[PDB]
């Protein structure tokens, strides 16, 4: 019965006949679904003064008729009136779409870097970063770590680990992630040296990160330069241990390479358990 | 199986399938019937 | 609620999701050993 | 602020600014709050006493200039009054008749299936008493069997307001559909035939469906011509789709197994 | 004390037995398929909801003193089952508590105390895996709850307890239910629940308020998938309009959700009854019939049940504005004496031209016509009181003349026999023409090409529907 | 050709040698013996060290088979 | 925790379809 109050033609009558759409909305579906046409007119109207909040009950409109593109669509001509509303069963339904839309659309954007790409709205990371502040509220940042690989977006992944500070073993953990369940081997050695930047700007260098990264990123100098950090600390307990690792995981030329960027006491110790000569004498005595 | 729409619910043997055809026309069938040929 | 209002925001997401993604693992398996004795019927029958 | 409840009301009503009056009441009273809720507060419910009966003098000044877009804009915001939850809102005098007028407007522009269906909200006034709701039905009734010329001889008989802007277009509706049976394959007849049929010993009636029907008179005669169209067929056509239909027999019998 | 404190020994231990091991049996089945082959709709689900329906509401209603179901509260009231040491502690629970009240008097509840013999149940360390155990044994003690009929501070507990029910029916839909989907038995939940909750709210004010959260309930439903949910949801959020004797129907009309696509053979049968008023109403009367008369043959297994009579007796009526009519008191019944009165005499006057027979009987019989809900018949029947013998007339003559219609039709006036004759072909009645010229009405042709063209547009559902029979076999056919 | 498709199962999944005994549980069971020999290699690389008794419940019937 | 369950159902679900296209083959093999 408001429609007859759509159909005058004065703005300070709309606005009050719009509060009363999304009033009611959830509980007088299908009468709006023939005053469609009439929203999406008072939408394309620069001169209307609430067209964004036609936009919003288009889309809870056309997410009762199952049209669930159309509330994307005018989701995008929502506005921040759409994402400054986040408590609801609605809202999070489709965000859920827009997020699906989006990851299968960086995939695809993926396979053609050189131009070609598509206009990408910019509410679906303004949702990103408004759920990394629900992880700011939560202290659970394995939720929002979880998008921020799937998204193929790395600043993100370097702000989410570059966060208020809680361990840099949940990043190690991440990493693990990168040994099970990583699928492609283009992108993961960019999410696999982006670690290493961190662990740089980190005090304490791991074991099962060099085990697992260098050996999959074959950088000779990289391994070459934090050992001669492990020396220039006085750190002969663990570059000891992982010249031996290295010696059983790593193949031919690589520490060919790496013994080059040696010479580029304690060097002629890792000389030798480098060529890794004593480790194969003491295995032919057992 | 309650459904919540329930809560009302030869002497006639086979009456009606003779009753929705012919109801009461002087059953007789001679008065009529038997008795056209005085017009004739 | 620090994890009241993300187990409905962050993780009702993901729950949510997996839910049919075990359903239809569930319903293909009941599938596939239907169409394993299928098979191996047609087996018993040709090796014989 | 409460702008002339019977200001021109009662005597005449020739006003066009009186009609921005209204425009600006409209203005008003939508702009104070608003009606949506409704839970108690016959106080909060003055102002709703004063939206119907704004409503329904708007109701008659419509009627009173013949604006149709208009005319059911101000009844459905009337029966949106009527459809009030928390309804203890004392009996406006002219309830019946209001919707005397839609019951007619809406048996004049042939919502007939819409028409049965509004009349479930009538519990038993339809029976006992209300001449101005009584009248329609007994008008629709009349349309029922074959009746025809019972509408028209109670055309002289309104115990309401003069309702002539309804049916004058009730009749015409009628009068069309009549000419729609005429328009087909009966081919000529005399105007006494129009004037037992259709009505009327001459007026310019026969001027009227000269020029938007047919029906020119020639040696005292008139002419229809034959609007039974040639009926174009081949009754082999299906042969592609029966052809696809045999398709999806063996598909269905093969490939999913 | 000595006739009836003597046989006060025989109700209890049976029912403190075998009804005791109806839930034992059912909640440990429904824990088994819901741990292991999660698709877990095959199971005594489907026997307990029958018997839920049936047995155990005509089992007990009061809670069966010397503790038979007076015992069920105090067993239940402590039940964490939480670890595996905490399941075998309650499994000595089991043990004891049922020894206890097999033999002696626990815990009797003077019916007012049942709800605080439902907060225990719902605390002492409750779990929310065994959501089925919640959600069964909390909506089972609710229909001794219901139909103990006294309805007095009852229906306010009433009131609370489904709320109970409901926060924990909710907070499970978003806490996320691992491979069980209670939704199986959270809709007919949700039915018994909303069939008492609409009486409540027949006793006090509208039920607007569980449709401003059935559509809210409707909205989770089957946006997540559909499991029956969007079958029951439907029928209950279209009974309240339909019972408001408001407008309602064009909020039916355009109600596009018309897919439950499945319902059991038992939801679409009254599905078809409710959408066949609908169309009725609308005056589309073809349509309706056909669904009516699908509805009626579709669940019919009771025994005299009276919604079966229910629409056997609204499928007479669009048949008399249609003009047909079959034998209808063959099924005679203790309480069909009742109503087959007005309606057979109803159709005796229409076969027959007698008109003040028909207005008498209105009067003598309109007050059941009130207990029925069809006052309509009256305004809209008096049209096929003409119309059903010109359908008589042009089925039996081939090419009549109207001057002789009209005293066939005793109308005494061969001018307006035109106009019948025209609004019956208008609206479809017979398929017949007229030949204005010189007074002739002729029939159709004869028998048409329905030899040769016609059958292949039958034969191809049949084959389609057949063939989906056989598919529906192998598709469900081998579990191990 | 056939074995080498075969036999190279072992070489993709030796990870998660669970999905091995059963995606190999009806290729040991083919009418052919070249497809049944390198299903029979299959739980041989895949499997590498475990004490599976799921490959070797497979293994009892190939090494009763009737071709040598 | 969930994005690993995620992952892992996402992978099962494609594996068990290439190995339910396998006995579609062979089923349609022996009928040859």
């Amino acid at each position: 019965g408001i429609i007859s109050l759509l159909d005058e033609d004065e703005p300070q009558l709309k606005e009050f006949a719009l509060h009363k759409l999304n009033a009611v909305v959830n509980d007088f579906w299908a009468e709006i679904s023939e005053s469609v046409d009439k929203i999406e007119v008072l939408y394309e109207d620069e001169g209307f003064r609430s067209r964004q909040f036609a936009a919003l009950v288009a889309s809870k409109v056309f997410y009762h008729l199952g049209a669930f593109e159309e509330s994307l669509n005018y989701a995008l001509g929502a506005g921040d009136l759409f994402n400054v509303n986040d408590n609801s069963e609605y809202v999070e339904t489709i965000i859920a779409k827009c997020i699906d839309h989006y990851t299968k659309q960086c995939v695809e954007n993926a396979d053609l870097p050189e131009g070609e790409k598509k206009p990408i709205d910019q509410r679906l990371e303004g949702i990103v970063n408004k759920m990394f502040q629900r992880c700011l509220d939560d202290h659970k940042y394995k939720q929002a770590i979880g998008i921020a690989l799937e998204t193929r977006r790395l600043d993100v992944f370097e702000k989410t680990i570059l966060e208020s500070n809680d361990v840099p073993g949940m990043l190690a953990y991440s990493l693990k992630l990168c040994m099970s369940l990583m699928q492609n081997k283009q992108f993961r050695n960019k999410v696999l040296r982006v670690l290493v930047k961190i662990y740089m700007n980190l005090e304490k260098p791991d074991f099962i990160n060099v085990c697992q990264c260098l050996i999959f990123l074959d950088d000779p100098q990289a391994v070459s330069d934090i050992l001669e950090k492990l020396v220039k600390e006085d750190n002969l307990l663990m570059a000891y241990q992982i010249c031996f690792d290295l010696y059983e995981s790593a193949s031919q030329q690589f520490l060919s390479s790496v013994i080059q960027n040696l010479r580029t006491d304690q060097t002629l110790k890792m000389i030798k358990i480098l060529s890794g000569e004593m480790a194969i004498e003491l295995h032919l005595q057992f | 199986m309650s459904e919540k729409k329930q809560p009302v619910d030869e002497d006639n043997w086979d009456d009606d399938n003779v009753e929705d055809d012919f109801s009461n026309q002087l059953r007789a069938e001679l008065e009529k019937h038997g008795y056209k040929m005085e017009t004739s | 609620l620090e994890e009241g209002k993300a187990g409905s925001g962050l993780r009702q997401y993901y729950l949510s999701k997996i839910e049919e993604l075990q359903l239809i693992v569930n319903d293909k398996s009941q599938n596939l050993r239907r169409l394993q004795a299928q098979r191996n019927e047609l087996n018993a029958k040709v090796r014989l | 602020m409460y702008e002339q409840l019977k200001g021109e009301w009662n005597r005449k009503s020739p006003n066009l600014s009186k009609c921005g009056e209204e425009l600006g009441r409209l203005k008003l009273v939508l702009l104070e709050l608003n009606f949506l809720p409704t839970t108690g507060t016959k106080l909060t419910k003055q102002q709703l006493i004063l939206a119907r009966d704004i409503l329904e003098i708007g109701a008659q000044w419509s009627i009173l200039r013949k604006d149709i877009p208009s005319f059911e804009r101000y009844m459905a915001q009337l029966k949106c009054y009527y459809f009030d939850y928390k309804e203890q809102l004392p009996e406006s005098a002219y309830m019946h008749q209001l919707l005397g007028l839609n019951l007619l407007f809406l048996l004049s522009q042939n919502r007939v299936a819409e028409f049965h269906t509004e009349l479930e909200r009538l519990p038993a006034k339809d029976i006992q008493t209300n001449v101005y709701i009584k009248h329609p039905v007994s008008l629709e009734q009349y349309l029922m069997e074959g009746s025809y010329n019972k509408v028209f001889l109670a055309k002289g008989n309104i115990p309401a307001e003069s309702y002539t802007f309804f049916i004058d277009i009730l009749l015409d509706t009628i009068r069309d559909e009549i000419a729609g049976c005429i328009e087909k394959a009966y081919e000529k007849i005399l105007f006494t035939e129009a004037t037992r049929i259709l009505f009327f010993n001459t007026p310019k009636k026969m001027t009227d469906y000269a020029k938007k029907r047919g029906w020119v008179l020639g040696p005292n005669n008139y002419y229809s011509f034959a609007s039974q169209q040639q009926k174009p067929e081949d009754t082999t056509i299906p042969s592609t789709e029966l052809a696809k239909q045999v398709i999806e027999y063996a598909r269905q019998l093969e490939m999913i197994v | 004390p000595p006739g009836g404190g003597e046989q006060e020994p025989p109700p209890p231990p049976a029912p403190q037995d075998v009804e005791m091991k109806e839930e034992a049996a059912t909640g440990g089945g429904s824990t088994g398929e819901a741990d292991g082959k999660t698709a877990a709709a095959a199971a005594e689900h489907s026997q307990r909801e029958l018997d839920t329906v049936t047995l155990e509401d005509i089992k007990e209603h009061v809670k069966q003193l010397e503790k038979a179901v007076s015992g069920k509260e105090p067993r239940f009231v402590l039940r964490a089952l939480r670890m595996l040491p905490s399941t075998s502690r309650r499994l000595n629970h089991y043990v004891l508590y049922k020894a206890v009240q097999g033999f002696f008097t626990s815990n009797n509840a003077t019916r007012d105390f049942l709800l605080p013999f439902l907060e225990e149940p719902m605390d002492t360390e409750a779990d929310l895996q065994f959501r089925p155990r919640t959600g069964k044994a909390a909506s089972t003690p609710l229909l001794p709850e219901v139909e103990a009929y006294l309805q007095l501070l009852v229906v306010i507990f009433m009131m609370n307890s489904k709320r109970y029910k409901e926060a924990q029916k909710i907070s499970d839909d978003l806490m996320q239910k691992i491979s069980t989907q209670n939704r199986r038995a959270l809709d007919l939940v949700a039915a018994k629940c909303y069939y008492y909750h609409a009486r409540v709210y027949e006793f006090l004010d509208k039920l607007d308020v569980v449709r401003s959260f059935l559509h809210a309930r409707l909205r989770t439903a089957t946006l997540r998938h559909d499991a029956d949910g969007q079958a029951t949801l439907l029928n209950l959020l279209l009974r309240n309009y339909l019972h408001y004797s408001l407008y309602d129907q064009a909020e039916k009309l355009v109600s596009k959700s018309v897919f439950p696509e499945q319902a059991n053979n038992n939801e679409w049968a009254r599905y078809l009854y409710y959408t066949g008023r609908i169309k009725a109403i609308q005056l589309e009367y073809s349509e309706a019939r056909r669904t009516m008369t699908n509805a009626l043959r579709k669940a019919p297994q009771h025994t005299a049940v009276g919604f079966k009579q229910t629409v056997h007796k609204l499928l007479i009526v669009v048949e008399l504005l249609l003009g047909e009519i079959p034998d209808r008191l063959q099924f005679r019944q203790p309480s069909l004496k009742r109503s087959l009165m007005p309606y057979f005499l109803l159709t005796q006057a229409v076969r027959t031209g007698n008109l003040a027979k028909f207005n008498q009987v209105l009067d003598q019989f309109g007050e059941k016509f009130q207990a029925d809900g069809t006052y309509t018949l009256i305004i809209r029947l008096r049209h096929n009181v003409i119309k059903t013998g010109v359908r008589m007339i042009s089925l039996s003559y081939s090419r009549i003349s109207l001057a002789d219609i009209a005293q066939k039709l005793q109308l005494d006036s061969p001018e307006d026999a035109e106009f019948i004759v025209a609004k019956a072909i208008r609206d479809g009645v017979i398929e017949a023409s007229i030949n204005h010229e010189k007074g002739y009405v002729q029939s159709k042709e004869m028998i048409d090409i329905y030899s040769t063209r016609e059958p292949q547009l039958a034969f191809h559902q049949r084959i389609s529907f057949c063939l989906d029979i056989h598919n529906m076999s192998v598709k469900a056919m081998r579990f191990p | 050709v056939r074995r080498a498709a075969v036999e190279s199962l072992g070489f993709i999944l030796f990870r998660t040698p669970e999905q091995c005994p059963s995606v190999v549980s009806l290729l040991s069971e083919s009418y052919n013996p070249h497809v049944r020999y390198g299903a029979a290699m299959a739980l041989g690389i895949c499997c590498a060290g475990t004490g599976n008794k799921e490959a070797i419940n497979l293994l009892e019937p190939m090494t009763n088979d009737p071709v040598n | 925790d969930l994005y690993s369950r995620y992952k892992k159902l996402q992978q099962e679900l494609e594996f068990l379809e290439v190995q339910e296209e396998y006995i579609k083959d062979e089923q349609k093999n022996l009928k040859k």
